[PDB]
């Protein structure tokens, strides 16, 4: 077809760059050279748990807005429906709730981001 | 029914059996559940595309929404369970199955 | 308790989404609108129970309308038959270069 | 489900105009007064749970309870009789609808029929 | 969480069930459960305990997988009949799964294992609400799909719910887990008669809800939990223990009492169908269900476990925040027996 | 009717089951320089950062 | 639940519970504290402290109001009857109620209010009684489970002054003090008190007092009201022989409690004590 | 599957005892696999070889019970030649418990199993004779 | 033995014992998820085939 062809040529292109990236310099890897970087001095421990409520406390809100915009997408086509007064309220409606949701977060101090 | 549908349905059956074989930290289960969700979505949409039953073109996306929505909730609970342990299903306080 | 308040108040807020026909935007036909229409016109005062007897034929044709199940078993039987004749028969020359392109 | 889904009739109305024609239950139908005492005792337990000096206290609210349950009990009785009268009606109409399946069997007398006798021993 | 939000949640639960009881289209039913869930989890998380958290984890995890199987079986139904109206389903391989999904939603055995646990994890408020209001919606759809149910599959879970609702009830001390096995046992009686005659189901449902409202209002009134904790109450406010006795017996269905009305209509209905053996086993096991109500009665009212001294000061202080709805919930759940015929109001 | 294997298990807490709370011990600790451009070539500001 | 109409108070203050730790010096601590604060001073809230608020407002007999009697502690400590403990825990419950009597008032009028000794201070008497052996260890285990179960939810403490007096000097004032039972009290016990008291009580609590959300306060305010709730876990069933009572004595004594004029019924209703009959209509 | 019980159902009478006994053996094996399945599911065996040991146990036991039940029943049918009365199964019923009694190596459980398994089987036959519905259709 | 020890063994003590066994068996105290959850799995696998009705 068309698109699958360009996908294949792109991915094969990139993979080609990878293979010419590795199988080319042809020199000596060895231990400690291959040790992970840690601004000089060795790591105090392998990566573990950078825990934060302040991650999900907002990131989840991302997810629930993204679901909303998923409903916003039909709008350009819906605009040409025969009966806009039946539509228009809803076109506003969701946006209000979107805003409303945000507004609720805005001031329950649930939006501390960072 | 055309073989493709059978194949997606089977992908559902695996997307369930994976949820129920159910092992170690439970985050895998929220994944497997979302996979299940996706299989139901696709299996729906292929149908609404099939018969040109046009109104129902609205459903799959709406389906998706709530389904994604509950999963969006699910992580939050995991947080809490992750909050006291560093998650694993292997640790449950409640008694009597 | 199937409360049917939407019916008593006449809101119809749910009912529209039901059924293959039932008015769709720009009057786009369902793929199986006809068998469905007949089959529902068959279905009223008969109500549910006797309906699975008497209207069975209509629902059947509607089934084949949905799945095209039987026509596929047939068409499969033909295409599988043709392999047996593949050495004994050469099929049709035009498919390859007939008037089908002149046809329009 | 029966009765529900019956042709005609409308969903949520508590009681059809098609009723009305049935006589109302009389004011002192014993079932109804029993609804009375039911409310009464409920009104009493209302005191006993909350300590209270039972009976004499809150005779007010107690009267509220008995009036309450007798009141609802009334209409509930009306719908009761309506419903039973209804099934009786549908039943008879159906027995006229299919005379063949509800045969008017001939009634042989005892003299006409034999029946085995079992002596007690 | 401030009441103004709590009430919106609980009201959207009410809405999230009312929606199931209204809509005819399937998609709105699955939406009904789905909205019900999201609004059900947080209310379990008030006060919040290290325990409560994993309680909610249990509940969500099972309800989510149940809703998933349900939606799958709907889609399969549509694939083989192109409909959305409730009505009959048109493909048994789908129908059995809709039965399964609902079987989880009621908590019927052998899907039942989550219910005794979840109850343990929450306060008696959220507990009562979970054991009553959550039992409406899935039944609200089963009554609508009684027409095509595959009775074998229904009676098997309907029985096994009663045996498991029995044996797992003899074993426990703390009351909440026992209330869980009580309910898990009554659901067997509701879902049993469902293939044969739904009106008997709805009757039994009403009695069950009234009953468990009686109990949970009483446990709230005394803040008892573990059986021993209940034992002390005979000296402080003797009445309410002296009333737990009765409501328990109405759970047991000793015949003058109201709780006998369910069983004794059920036995009628099934008997018209012949099926004579099944109600005999069922009614015999219901006895086994009764027995731990009795033992629990022994801990409480009939006999006085030793009081602790510290109780004495508590004698001066009257209970407060009276729950208005309670006395009527006792009385209706007991004395109403010579008002069975009124059941026909339910048509 | 406890089994002895069950009898070994403790009775449930009368409220919050607080003891497990002692268990959380999450921490992280990490170092800037010397290389790090903000470390001016000669600083080792090790720090026990949270999230 | 009416908070929806007002979204809780924005006002704030502090209650003050002086922690004078002695015999006769205990009284001295109270006198300084009463003059010091505008809020009503804690009166000690001992055996009949509940009776003070009950309705009659008046002390009952020792037999049912507490069934402990302090004089019968000092005269025979290490009584075979576990009174040595039975008093301890009973006092703790009463003092807990003290908190509830006044902290609620803090959340109400918003005025400061002066407590006399408070719950955090009850750690120590038992802390010593266990050392002199007046009470067996299980009595203690019961005391700290009920401590953990009950105290933990009460969150804010403090706004209160610790104090000290010499053991020997208090022994001196004790001699001056009129009551015979107080004079009898042993020294080594009291020294063990002051030692553990200073060693731990101030050592922990001052760290919290040094720091001295509205929605949480409203939730806490609900807890202050309906005091049985604050008492709800104080009657935990653990069945130690000294605390626990057989059913006969309890059924009897409570059968005796109803005999009192103001206790048959909820206070507003009672006919025995001249509450208005008009409500009964 | 129902087709399997349907297989066992066409006895006929009790003729060819082996043909029947094989079917009963099949049913006993099926139930053994189910019980083993939930047992493994709810009692995590630890070390899987022990798990197959467990399932081998239950499967073989129930299969044995079914075998011996079936053949004693048909033999009694082909010997007493009554052959239709319920007691004709009951011996096998009583026999079945003893089989169960053997694997458990206990007189007690074997003794009880004899009586109750016997009565159950007798009720089954009685039911085939009387068309008892157990799961009656809604009919009403 | 006839009436204090067997006649009571034969039906009170029987049932009363069997419920001891069953009740400790069903209410197995544990409650690990993987257990009964996997049980939901196999009970579905059974529920589908045994009632599939079709051949
Ligand atoms: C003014 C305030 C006082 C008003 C009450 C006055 C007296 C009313 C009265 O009791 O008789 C009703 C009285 C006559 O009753 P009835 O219609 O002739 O039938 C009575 C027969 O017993 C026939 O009655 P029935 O056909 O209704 O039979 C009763 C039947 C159906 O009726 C019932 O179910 C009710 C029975 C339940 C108990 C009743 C509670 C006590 C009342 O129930 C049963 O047969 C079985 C009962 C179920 C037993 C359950 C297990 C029990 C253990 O009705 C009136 O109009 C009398 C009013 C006269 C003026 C009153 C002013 C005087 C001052
Ligand atoms: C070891 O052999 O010494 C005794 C050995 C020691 O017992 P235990 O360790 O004291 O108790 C825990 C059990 O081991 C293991 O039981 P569990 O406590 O681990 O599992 C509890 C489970 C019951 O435990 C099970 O193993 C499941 C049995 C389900 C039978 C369903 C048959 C339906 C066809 O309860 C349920 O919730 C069953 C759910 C409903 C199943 C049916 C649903 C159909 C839709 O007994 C067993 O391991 C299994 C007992 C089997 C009971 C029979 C159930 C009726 C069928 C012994 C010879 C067995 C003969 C096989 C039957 C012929
Ligand atoms: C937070 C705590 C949890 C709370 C949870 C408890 C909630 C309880 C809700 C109980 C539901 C009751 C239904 C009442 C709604 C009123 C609407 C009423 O008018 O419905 C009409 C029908 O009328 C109703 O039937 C009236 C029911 C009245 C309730 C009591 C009836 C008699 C009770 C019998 C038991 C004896 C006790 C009586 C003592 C007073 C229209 O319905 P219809 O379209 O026609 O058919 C619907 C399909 N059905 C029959 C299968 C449901
Ligand atoms: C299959 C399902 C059908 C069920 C079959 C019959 C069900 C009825 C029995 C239900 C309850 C049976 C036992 C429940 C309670 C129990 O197990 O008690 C055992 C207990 C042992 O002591 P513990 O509690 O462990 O602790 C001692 C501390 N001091 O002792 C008892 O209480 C046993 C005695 C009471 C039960 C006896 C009931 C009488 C017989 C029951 C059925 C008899 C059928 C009637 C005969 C007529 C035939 C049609």
């Amino acid at each position: 077809m068309n698109i699958m062809l360009t996908l294949l040529t792109n991915v094969t292109l990139a993979s080609l760059l990878v293979l010419i990236a590795f199988w080319l310099p042809q020199l000596n890897a060895y231990s400690e050279k291959t040790s992970p970087y840690e601004c000089g001095f060795d790591p105090m421990g392998s990566a573990r748990l950078p825990f934060s409520m302040k991650f999900f406390l907002v990131a989840i809100t991302f997810l629930l807005f993204d679901l909303e915009i998923a409903l916003l997408l039909p709008l350009p086509w819906a605009s040409q429906t025969n009966n806009l007064k039946t539509m228009l309220t809803m076109a506003l409606f969701l946006l209000i709730l979107l805003a409303a949701s945000l507004a609720y977060e805005w001031t329950q101090k649930g939006l501390e981001w960072a | 029914m055309p073989l493709v549908y059978m194949n997606i349905i089977m992908a559902f059956a695996i997307a369930l059996a994976g949820l129920l074989m159910y092992r170690s930290h439970l985050m895998s289960s929220l994944l497997c559940l979302e996979g299940m969700m996706l299989s139901l979505f696709i299996m729906s949409t292929l149908i609404i595309l099939n018969t040109h039953f046009t109104l129902a073109n609205m459903m799959p996306i709406i389906l998706l929404v709530f389904a994604a929505c509950e999963a969006a909730l699910g992580l939050s609970l995991l947080v809490m369970v992750s909050n006291t342990y560093g998650t694993d299903y292997v640790q449950n306080l409640n008694l009597l199955q | 308790p199937f409360f049917d308040v939407q019916k008593r108040l006449g809101l119809d807020l749910d009912r529209w989404m039901t059924i293959q026909s039932a008015e769709q935007p720009h009057k786009i036909p369902g793929r199986c609108h006809a068998f469905e229409k007949e089959w529902i016109e068959c279905a009223h005062g008969i109500g549910g129970i006797r309906a699975e007897k008497e209207c069975k034929i209509e629902f059947d044709d509607f089934v084949e309308c949905l799945l095209r199940q039987k026509t596929m078993k047939r068409l499969s039987a033909i295409k599988r038959q043709r392999d047996k004749l593949i050495k004994e028969g050469k099929y049709t020359p035009p498919p390859h270069h007939l008037g089908k392109e002149d046809p329009r | 489900t029966m009765m529900s889904g019956r042709p005609g009739r409308v969903p949520l109305q508590f009681l059809p105009n098609e009723a009305r024609s049935l006589p109302p239950p009389k004011l002192t139908d014993p079932r109804l007064v029993y609804m009375g005492f039911l409310g009464y005792c409920s009104g009493l337990i209302d005191n006993a749970i909350r300590r209270r000096p039972v009976v004499s206290a809150g005779l007010h609210r107690q009267l509220l309870y008995v009036t309450s349950f007798v009141f609802f009990g009334y209409y509930l009785l009306k719908r009761q009789d309506y419903m039973y009268a209804l099934r009786d009606h549908d039943m008879f109409a159906y027995v006229k609808s299919h005379p063949e399946d509800f045969p008017e069997k001939d009634k042989k007398t005892y003299g006409e029929i034999l029946e085995e006798f079992h002596p007690v021993r | 969480m401030n009441p103004i939000i709590y009430t919106t949640l609980i009201m959207t639960v009410m809405s999230g069930t009312m929606l199931v009881m209204i809509s005819s289209h399937w998609l709105l039913i699955w939406i009904g459960f789905e909205m019900n869930l999201l609004a059900m989890i947080p209310v379990l998380m008030k006060n919040f305990n290290p325990r409560a958290t994993e309680a909610a984890t249990k509940y969500f995890l099972t309800q989510a997988t149940a809703s998933m199987m349900l939606m799958m079986a709907i889609i399969i139904n549509l694939l083989y009949s192109g409909q959305w109206t409730i009505t009959k389903m048109f493909n048994p391989v789908a129908m059995t799964m809709m039965t399964m999904a609902l079987a989880m939603k009621l908590g019927l055995s052998p899907f039942h294992f989550w219910v005794p646990e979840v109850t343990q994890g929450i306060s008696l408020q959220a507990g009562l609400l979970l054991l009553t209001w959550q039992k409406l919606a899935p039944l609200s759809v089963l009554c609508q799909i009684s027409q095509s149910i595959n009775p074998n599959l229904m009676l098997t879970m309907a029985m096994l719910s009663i045996l498991i609702g029995g044996w797992g009830g003899l074993n426990q001390t703390q009351l909440r887990k026992i209330m869980a096995y009580s309910s898990i046992a009554h659901m067997g009686w509701m879902t049993a008669v469902l293939p044969y005659n739904t009106t008997m189901t709805i009757l039994n449902l009403l009695i069950y809800i009234t009953m468990t409202l009686a109990m949970f209002m009483l446990l709230i009134h005394s803040s008892a939990t573990t059986t021993l904790s209940l034992s002390h109450t005979w000296n402080k406010m003797p009445v309410i223990t002296s009333l737990m006795m009765v409501t328990l017996l109405s759970m047991g269905g000793l015949p003058p009492l109201s709780g006998f009305m369910p069983k004794w209509m059920i036995i009628q209905e099934m008997t018209k169908n012949e099926s004579i053996i099944m109600p005999t086993l069922m009614a015999m096991t219901a006895l086994l269900n009764l027995y731990f109500y009795m033992r629990l009665a022994y801990s409480s009212s009939l006999t006085m476990f030793p009081s602790t001294n510290n109780m004495k000061m508590k004698w001066q202080f009257e209970h407060t925040k009276q729950m208005k709805l309670l006395p009527t919930m006792i009385v209706l759940s007991t004395l109403v027996l010579p008002m069975t015929p009124a059941l026909s109001s339910l048509n | 009717y406890p089994t002895k294997e069950t009898a070994h298990w403790k009775p449930p807490p009368w409220n919050d089951v607080d003891p497990p709370k002692d268990t959380l011990v999450s921490n992280l600790t990490l170092n800037f320089g010397p290389q790090h451009p903000a470390a001016h070539g000669v600083l080792r500001l090790v720090m026990e950062l949270s999230g | 639940l009416g908070e929806r109409t007002t979204r809780k108070l924005t006002e704030t203050s502090k209650v003050i519970t002086v922690d004078g730790n002695i015999c006769s010096g205990k009284g001295r601590l109270a006198r300084e504290i009463a003059e010091k604060l505008g809020l009503r001073h804690f009166p000690e809230a001992g055996i009949h402290y509940a009776d003070s608020t009950t309705g009659d407002g008046k002390p009952l007999d020792v037999q049912l109001s507490g069934n402990c009697s302090l004089e019968k502690f000092y005269d025979d400590p290490k009584s075979n009857d576990g009174n040595s403990y039975r008093l301890q825990s009973w006092l703790y419950a009463s003092r807990l109620l003290q908190y509830a009597d006044a902290l609620e008032h803090l959340l109400s009028t918003g005025q400061g209010v002066v407590l006399e000794r408070s719950i955090y201070s009850d750690f120590v008497f038992l802390e010593a009684m266990y050392r002199q052996g007046f009470i067996r260890k299980q009595c203690v285990e019961h005391y700290n489970e009920v401590k953990k179960v009950t105290a933990c939810e009460y969150l804010p403490p403090h706004v209160v002054v610790y104090v000290d007096v010499p053991v020997p000097e208090i022994q001196s004032r004790i001699q001056k003090k009129g009551n015979p039972h107080e004079m009898k009290i042993t020294a080594a016990y009291l020294q063990d008190i002051e030692n553990a008291y200073k060693k731990t009580f101030l050592p922990e609590m001052s760290e919290k007092c040094e720091v001295l959300d509205d929605r949480t306060f409203h939730r806490l305010r609900m807890l202050v009201q309906n005091k049985l709730e604050v008492l709800n876990y104080t009657t935990i069933p653990v069945y130690l022989p000294e605390i626990t009572i057989g059913a006969h004595q309890s059924d009897r004594v409570f059968q005796k409690f109803t005999e009192l004029p103001g206790r048959k019924y909820s206070p507003g209703y009672n006919e025995d004590v001249g509450d208005k009959w008009i409500w009964l209509k | 599957a129902k087709t399997l019980l349907h297989k066992y159902s066409d006895i006929p009478e009790g003729t060819e005892c082996h043909r029947k006994a094989y079917a009963s053996t099949s049913i006993g094996g099926a139930t053994g696999l189910i019980v083993s399945a939930y047992s493994i599911a709810l009692k995590p065996p630890a070390s899987f070889l022990e798990g197959v040991a467990r399932t081998g146990r239950y499967t073989f036991t129930s299969a044995a019970i079914g075998a011996i039940f079936g053949l004693t029943s048909c033999i009694s049918a082909q010997v007493r030649e009554k052959p239709d009365d319920p007691l004709n199964y009951f011996i096998g019923g009583c026999a079945g418990g003893l089989t169960l009694g053997a694997r458990t190596r206990s007189y007690g459980i074997g003794a009880a199993a004899c009586a109750y398994m016997g009565l159950t089987a007798a009720l089954v036959k009685m039911g085939q004779l009387e068309g008892w519905q157990v799961f009656a259709e809604p009919k009403v | 033995l006839l009436d204090l020890i067997w006649l009571e063994t034969i039906l009170p003590k029987t049932t009363s014992f069997i419920q001891m066994k069953m009740s400790i068996m069903v209410s197995n105290q544990k409650g690990l998820i993987k257990l009964y959850f996997l049980s939901f799995l196999i009970t579905i696998m059974i529920s589908m085939t045994l009632f599939n009705y079709h051949e």
